């Protein structure tokens, strides 16, 4: 489903849960490593809701898995990310992604 | 509710040029706003789907729901927008793609209250200046369209291939923008009344990218007459009519065309009138070069968009 590889320690205490917003930093790249997406390259913090279904359910169950502060490097399967199809233009048709996401905060 | 730090969707739009980052939001903030946005009502429908006015945290999106029927034209549009930066004031601006869950397929952009040109032709008559507003703004779109911009910010040549009164929307400002791109190709098949001779006969170069920019071009000719018909001239107009509507019948077939414009060699009528208007004249001269049987002879997007700027 979902890899989590910590590359930097949250608080180990505060994890997000149902109705909270997450606010993250990303680098998603695909599973040779080319980016596809930053928020790091625009500077402007990314948001979503959890228990919403506002992401792809990698990024749901992987940054449930992370206290405050974490750095975290997912690694999500297809099933978990954009499938068969993918998204045109973007993500291939069965994809594994690799997202280097920072918890900064929760809202 | 709104928190510190929200953005807006031209925030979110601005913030977003890295060489190959495309011409909507970030590719994975799309998804997030397709999932927030409440649909509100129905305004367009088709053998395509349906259109909806859509809200976003207090403003208006257009959502395309693609029928199952057309979704090839949903991956190509999309891929069309995402792997391109086609910004424009006379195209549709495209904000985000998504599937939900069997399957329902998204495409979210800017939303157009005043609708299809086709719908307001049907509803006014026009002056000289705003005809020619609107000819001027379908042209710079589609000079825009097809031609190939080099460097990090560029995008290659598009062809449309659809092109037609009901894919062209209207702005509040009175300039059009030309949407529908589920059918181009970058350097289902066309609406059959808006084929070219080419096309219909199936003569067309199918390797050649000019083959392509100069079947827009023929239908841009047949839009131009729709939306001519209804300037006023000394108090007369012509009633809105489609290209072609008093020799084929409605939903007219792949045969009904090639027999009216390749066997017969027919063209929509000039009317006598507009030869004692100016603008009409030269609108009528630009017409007939746009339907040249050879297809090599027509004028260019960039020539026609230069000949309106000069007609003023
Ligand atoms: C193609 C077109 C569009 C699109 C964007 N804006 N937009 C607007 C319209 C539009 C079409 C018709 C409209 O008429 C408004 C009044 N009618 C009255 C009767 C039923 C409800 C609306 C209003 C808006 C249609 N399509 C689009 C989006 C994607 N692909």
């Amino acid at each position: 489903g979902v890899q989590v590889e910590t590359i930097s320690p949250g608080d180990g205490r505060t994890f997000p849960k149902r109705g909270q917003t997450c606010v993250v930093h990303y680098t998603g790249m695909l599973e040779d490593g080319k980016k596809f997406d930053s928020s790091r390259d625009r500077n402007k913090p990314f948001k979503f809701m959890l228990g919403k279904q506002e992401v792809i359910r990698g990024w749901e169950e992987g940054v449930a898995q992370m206290s405050v502060g974490q750095r975290a490097k997912l690694t999500i399967s297809p099933d978990y990310a954009y499938g068969a199809t993918g998204h045109p233009g973007i993500i291939p048709p069965h994809a594994t992604l690799v997202f280097d996401v920072e918890l900064l905060k929760l809202e | 509710t709104t928190n510190v730090g929200d953005s807006t969707l031209a925030d979110l739009l601005d913030h977003s040029c890295t060489s190959g980052s495309g011409s909507g939001l970030p590719f994975l903030v799309q998804r997030t706003v397709a999932r927030q946005i409440t649909l509100l009502e129905c305004v367009g429908k088709g053998r395509y789907g349906e259109v909806w006015r859509g809200s976003w945290q207090g403003e208006n999106v257009a959502v395309k729901i693609f029928s199952s029927r057309d979704e090839k034209s949903w991956f190509r549009e999309t891929e069309l927008y995402n792997t391109v930066m086609l910004r424009h004031e006379n195209i549709l601006g495209f904000i985000a793609s998504d599937m939900t869950s069997s399957t329902q397929l998204w495409l979210i952009t800017h939303y157009h209250e005043m609708g299809s040109l086709y719908d307001y032709l049907q509803l006014t008559t026009l002056d000289t200046v705003s005809c020619l507003r609107i000819v001027l703004s379908i042209a710079s779109g589609l000079a825009h369209l097809h031609i190939e911009i080099f460097g990090t910010q560029g995008k290659p040549a598009i062809a449309h291939r659809d092109l037609k009164s009901k894919n062209i929307l209207v702005k509040k400002n009175g300039q059009c923008c030309i949407a529908d791109l589920g059918l181009a190709v970058m350097h289902r098949v066309g609406t059959k009344r808006y084929m070219a001779p080419e096309v219909l006969d199936e003569t067309i170069q199918v390797d050649c990218f000019d083959s392509y920019k100069r079947v827009d071009i023929w239908a841009f000719g047949l839009v131009l007459w729709e939306v001519a018909r209804r300037m006023v001239s000394n108090g007369i107009v012509e009633d809105y009519k489609p290209p072609f509507y008093d020799v084929v019948p409605n939903d007219p077939s792949f045969e009904d065309m090639r027999k009216v414009v390749c066997v017969d060699q027919q063209r929509p009528n000039i009317p006598n009138r507009w030869f004692s208007d100016p603008t009409l004249t030269s609108l009528a001269k630009l017409m007939k070069e746009c339907w040249y049987q050879n297809p090599s002879a027509r004028l260019t997007a960039l020539r026609i968009k230069k000949t309106l700027t000069k007609i003023d």
